[PDB]
């Protein structure tokens, strides 16, 4: 899913400019991967630390095709926004523990947080 | 120039004195009609009672008439008005003074002009001083279904009241439906029915009601001659206006067999607009009297004068009306939108450094 | 408004015929959900009709496959048709449709055109059989049965698509469905001559009065005991003698004995109907007689009788009349020597009639289909009649100029456009009839003339179309102002019909020499150019003087600022 | 009391509209459903009677514009995607509506509308064989079809 994840945002990033058909087909491939089933054992995600990276690298792309001015209507956007508010809250509902993985994936996984975090301090509409 | 007395001095100020029944109508009850004449074309009105006591007395008058009026010729027959008050005054010009002159109108007194309530109140005085010789017709837009989808409503709640409106209907309401002319010529507004076959038809109709949604007498008053005139390969009397939505067009066989069953020349109409202000078509004659009709269409009007077995179109041409805006809307509903855009729009590029 | 279940099914069914070969199971499987037989009488709902009517049009489109399977369930079903359970009536349209595909398979294959020949007047002998033998279901489904069978007994369609196809579209029929009794409008089937003579004795049976008083009489008791029909006789009557002209209408190379005791039969019974009828549905049938009568001549002394006899009746019931004339003009192109006898009393009639007046018919302010029709038939009389005598036509349009220097004018101008629009295949006719209409100018009659001159120069002729263009901008440059919208209309619709392309560009061309002359309400032609130009792909090299017209053209529109 | 009652009345709202949209009268019917939308102005079923009501008005935007929205809401709603595969090929696009399409059939295999559109819209390729199939296969589900369908009797012990 790491390297799956990177084409998906070459190829959306190219679509964006390129043509407006692709645009309909990954609004669709998003909105049926989350959901808003903040709780117990029912998220559609894994919550283990080691899975970190995909999941906010998942949740960035959602934002930046939410911040680039493409689906036309205004009911689309909330939906999108709720969910990705409710995947984002969803991870936190479990105990603190500590990284597993080597010294390398390690440096990758925060400076993907550190981008997510900064991207969502832009948000502002 | 004063920033509160008026430009344009020109034109009289209307007085505010509604005038009452006393003012109206002298010691025997009748109308002085030139005083009232020149108090509607001057956009004058009436008290609210005393415009409800004429109405109800012409409605009792024509209650007290017959379904179907024996109306001898010689007579000068008019069609649509729609609301053209100084159209009506003009065609009365060139027909001659009703205190000499008989008259057949044949409806469509509102829808479209905005002066119906002036035609209203000159033709009932019309009526109450000639009840015998001027007569008046049902069109089919005298019903509650147009006159509250059109304007005409709203001119009443405007210069009177809705219950004014309500009463208007309801003379309307007594309308009688249909004429028998000289023996020879049955009058309507729009038409022949499949249901109509002879006058008694007509005179066993209920009338004091609101047109319903189907049947004679909406034919009669919905019904139009058909669009090719003299080809007339098809075999069906009636066919469904699908332009309308209800109701038939005639053809000519329908109308010559009517006539030869009832042994009538023709029949006289209105409905639709004409350039010259008539169309012969004789089996069938069109007559429509509103020149100028929307204020855009730049046609003549036209009146038949029946008499000695002899038609003769006499037509004339529209004359000035007063102006009014769509819908006889206010300035505040016109004018207070564009100011709270405009405002709007200013404190938004005010804030939006 | 179909439904969805009938939709479906003529989709599913229109989808098999298109695949060939189409497997038989599917078809087994349409025979499937079709009705069966139970002791020899059978059941009718809706559905069951709508699965025998796709099943006819999957087998009318499938190019005639598998025929052997389902054409014994059609005989056998319409065997079995007079004892049909029935749960504009219904039994009437089915007849009718049933028919129609029968016929059509019948044209479209010949080996079996005795068989179902054979069939088809074994079914209405046994319906003859009963008719003439319970009144309720006799009335309600037996004689519209026959009716509906009486429709469609052997029209049939020469068309790339077949008959019932144009019948039900894949998306004026309706039509079709609403009337009493119309109908539908070149191998000359073989019908043999006993199969005929035996429907010409049907025909004849059935025609009886008596019979028809019964019937009445019967359907009377019915009605007043506790249906749509009223009164039978006259929808019959039409229905077979119809039928009958239809038949026959296209047959040649018959025995002479059989063709005279025909016309003796029709000729019978138009006087005996003509007699009685000099005290409405009966002049549609006086007029299939009159037809019959015409096409059961052969012999040119029994034409110009006939002609005579007509010529007397015209100048004493409108379609009668309407088939009168098409019948005179029948017998004018088939015999070429009555022409000398039918083009005066045409003539005449024309120039002068009452009827004519009075259909054009106090009125004081201070037509048209037998107006053509008899022009039409002038126009075939000439053109049967010049393969004879080459100088009738001279001696008659010097008529007709006599008859225009002595309302009616107008007749004679439109009868004038209409010989010379008809007649270009003609040796140098045309230039006498621009010669005086030319001549003829004095005027209210002037528009009358500058549109026929404009149907005329639609035809396109190089020489009247220089002098039809020097006097038109004769005209354009003196500026009556009544002339000025005549010939603004002309030349937009000559302009909107002009063909051959060497015309088109030397119009256009001399057209913008006109606009440059105009250089001193005057921009009224741009419509015109835009009209003409929108026909021809964007220029892009011509002649240097047209190159210099359009520079002309565009200046002048930009400092009189148009551009704006 | 409970939130149930607003639900009947809404649905009651919702029925008397469908006898409407069923003889044309559109202005009765944007009444109706207008007075049943405010309550809940975020129904999936509102949206879908308003889009059959602009769609028989005669526009081809609003109808597909009130269609998605309904769609991203609810998304196993059957007839809102039938209406919007059907409007798709009528517009030319044929690509989404085989898509749609198959993604219908997945959620529900009962449907005799859902085959009936699918051979239509494979006519129009030239693979009429599946066409025919499917064809057979809607007619033979259409012939036992009932009114309403029967788990609206409530599965209670």
């Amino acid at each position: 899913h790491y390297i799956w994840i990177d084409f998906l945002v070459q190829r959306f990033e190219i679509a964006k400019y390129c043509s407006s058909d692709q645009v309909e087909i990954f609004s669709s491939l998003l909105q049926r991967s989350m959901s808003l089933n903040i709780g117990g054992a029912k998220g559609s995600m894994n919550r283990h630390v080691a899975a970190i990276g995909p999941r906010f690298k998942l949740l960035t792309l959602g934002l930046s095709l939410l911040h680039a001015d493409v689906v036309p209507n205004a009911t689309i956007r909330n939906v999108l926004r709720e969910k990705i508010y409710s995947t984002a809250f969803d991870y936190f509902s479990c105990p603190p523990k500590f990284p597993t993985q080597g010294e390398k994936r390690l440096r990758e996984d925060i400076s993907i947080m550190i981008k997510f975090w900064t991207a969502m301090f832009s948000d502002k509409k | 120039l004063s920033t509160t007395d008026r430009v344009v001095k020109a034109v009289p100020f209307p007085p505010s004195h509604r005038l009452t029944a006393k003012e109206v109508f002298d010691n025997d009850g009748k109308p002085r009609v030139d005083i009232l004449k020149a108090h509607l074309m001057k956009e004058g009105r009436l008290e609210e009672s005393v415009a409800l006591r004429i109405i109800t007395e012409g409605a009792s008058i024509l209650r007290q008439e017959k379904n179907l009026l024996d109306i001898d010729a010689p007579v000068t027959v008019c069609g649509d008005i729609h609301g053209q008050f100084f159209d009506l005054m003009k065609l009365f010009e060139v027909g001659g003074s009703p205190a000499n002159t008989r008259y057949l109108f044949l409806g469509d007194y509102v829808d479209r002009g905005y002066f119906s309530i002036e035609c209203v109140l000159y033709l009932w005085a019309l009526k109450i001083l000639y009840p015998k010789t001027l007569f008046l017709l049902r069109g089919n837009h005298e019903c509650r279904h147009l006159t509250e989808y059109f304007t005409f409503k709203q001119e009443c709640k405007i210069k009177y009241s809705e219950r004014v409106y309500d009463a208007c209907m309801d003379a309307f309401d007594c309308l009688p439906l249909a004429a028998l002319m000289n023996q020879q010529f049955l009058c309507v507004h729009g038409g022949l029915s499949p249901e109509i076959n002879t006058l008694d038809d007509i005179r066993k109709l209920d009338r004091f009601k609101e047109p319903p949604a189907y049947g004679p007498m909406c034919d009669i008053l919905w019904s139009d001659p058909p669009e090719n005139f003299g080809n007339e390969k098809t075999q069906e009397h009636f066919t469904h206006n699908t332009v309308r939505g209800c109701s038939y067009f005639y053809s000519y066989p329908a109308v010559c067999e009517f006539l030869q069953h009832n042994n009538l020349l023709s029949i006289l109409r209105a409905h639709e607009a004409q350039d010259a202000g008539y169309r012969m078509y004789p089996s069938l004659i069109t007559i429509f009297s509103a020149p100028n009709y929307l204020d855009v269409y730049n046609n003549k009007a036209a009146v038949l004068k029946y008499e000695n077995n002899v038609m003769n179109i006499r037509q004339f041409n529209c004359s000035p009306h007063p102006y009014w805006l769509p819908n006889f809307m206010d300035v505040f509903t016109w004018s207070l939108p564009f100011v709270g855009e405009k405002v709007t729009e200013m404190l938004v590029n005010v804030l939006n450094i | 408004s179909r439904g969805f279940y009938f939709n479906t099914v003529l989709s599913l069914a229109r989808s098999l015929a298109v695949q060939r070969p189409a497997s038989l199971e599917k078809v087994q499987k349409l025979l499937c959900m079709c009705p069966v037989d139970f002791h020899g009488i059978f059941q009718l709902d809706e559905r069951r009709r709508d699965a025998v009517i796709a099943l006819g049009i999957f087998l009318i489109e499938s190019d005639l496959q598998h025929k052997d399977c389902v054409v014994p369930y059609l005989l056998r079903l319409l065997k079995g048709l007079p004892k049909v359970y029935w749960v504009l009536p219904v039994a009437e349209s089915f007849s009718f449709c049933l028919v129609t595909l029968l016929s059509d398979v019948a044209y479209r294959d010949p080996s079996l055109r005795d068989e179902i020949l054979e069939v088809l007047l074994q079914v209405l002998h046994v319906l003859l059989g009963m008719c003439q033998a319970d009144k309720e279901y006799l009335c309600k489904y037996a004689i519209p049965c026959l009716i509906g069978i009486s429709r469609a007994f052997g029209r049939y369609s020469n068309m790339e698509e077949s008959l019932l196809s144009k019948l039900f579209p894949k998306i004026e029929p309706e039509y079709y469905f609403s009337t009493i009794s119309s109908s539908f409008s070149y191998k000359e089937f073989n019908i043999p001559l006993e199969m005929l003579r035996e429907l010409l004795n049907l025909v004849k049976k059935i025609v009886e009065e008596a019979v028809l008083k019964s019937l009445d009489a019967i359907v009377a008791s019915v009605m007043e005991a506790n249906l749509y029909y009223t009164s039978f006789s006259d929808p019959l009557y039409l229905t077979m003698f119809k039928m009958l002209r239809d038949t026959l209408y296209y047959m040649k190379d018959l025995p002479t004995s059989f063709v005279k005791e025909i016309h003796d039969f029709v000729l019978e019974q138009f006087n005996t109907s003509q007699g009685e009828l000099q005290k409405k549905l009966r002049c549609q049938a006086n007029a299939a007689c009159v037809d019959l009568m015409v096409w059961a001549v052969k012999d040119e002394q029994g034409a110009e009788n006939l002609c005579i006899k007509l010529s007397e009746k015209l100048q004493s019931h409108l379609p009668l009349l309407i088939c009168c004339l098409q019948g005179l003009g029948r017998l004018c192109e088939r015999f070429p020597v009555v022409v000398h006898s039918v083009t005066p009393s045409l003539r005449d009639f024309l120039v002068i009639s009452p009827v004519l007046v009075k259909l054009y018919k106090k009125i004081s302010v201070t037509y048209e289909q037998l107006r053509d029709i008899a022009i039409d038939n002038i126009c075939r009389c000439l053109k049967a009649g010049l393969t004879v005598d080459p100088v009738i036509v001279e001696a008659f349009l010097a008529s007709l100029s006599n008859r225009l220097y002595i309302l009616i004018p107008d007749h004679t101008i439109r009868a004038l456009g209409h010989i010379a629009v008809a007649l270009r295949d003609t040796p140098k006719v045309m230039e006498p009839i621009l010669q005086i209409l030319q001549q003829k100018f004095c005027s209210p009659l002037d528009v009358l003339i500058i549109d026929q001159l404009g149907c005329l120069v639609i035809t396109g002729n190089q020489y009247i179309y220089q002098e039809v263009w020097n006097l038109f901008q004769q005209i354009s440059v003196k500026a009556y102002r009544h002339c000025s919208l005549a010939v603004i209309n002309a030349l937009a619709n000559i302009a909107a019909n002009i063909q051959d392309e060497h015309l088109v560009d030397e119009l256009l061309m001399n057209l913008l020499e006109l606009f440059v002359q105009l250089g001193l309400n005057l921009g009224v032609l741009i419509p015109v150019i835009a009209v003409l130009t929108r026909r021809l792909p964007p220029i892009k090299e011509a002649k240097p003087r047209l190159q210099k017209l359009f520079r002309d053209f565009w200046l002048y529109s930009v400092l009189m600022g148009f551009a704006v | 009391g409970p939130l149930h009652p607003w639900m009947t009345l809404a649905q009651i709202w919702l029925h008397a509209a469908e006898v409407y949209i069923g003889i044309g009268k559109p202005a009765e019917a944007t009444a109706c459903t207008q007075e049943a939308a405010n309550l809940f102005p975020m129904s999936h079923n509102v949206l879908y009677m308003r889009g059959q009501i602009a769609e028989l008005r005669g526009s081809m935007d609003e109808a597909r514009r009130w269609y998605e929205e309904a769609l991203a809401i609810s998304p196993t709603h059957v007839k809102s995607m039938q209406r919007l595969a059907l409007i798709l090929h009528q517009l030319g696009r044929y690509s989404l509506a085989e898509k749609i399409l198959r993604d219908a059939v997945q959620v529900n295999s009962t449907a005799h509308e859902v085959w009936n559109g699918l051979g239509e819209v494979l006519q129009a390729q030239g693979n009429d064989a599946a066409a025919t199939e499917c064809f057979l296969t809607a007619l033979e589900l259409e012939a036992s079809s009932p009114a309403v369908p029967f788990t609206i009797i409530p599965r209670v012990l």
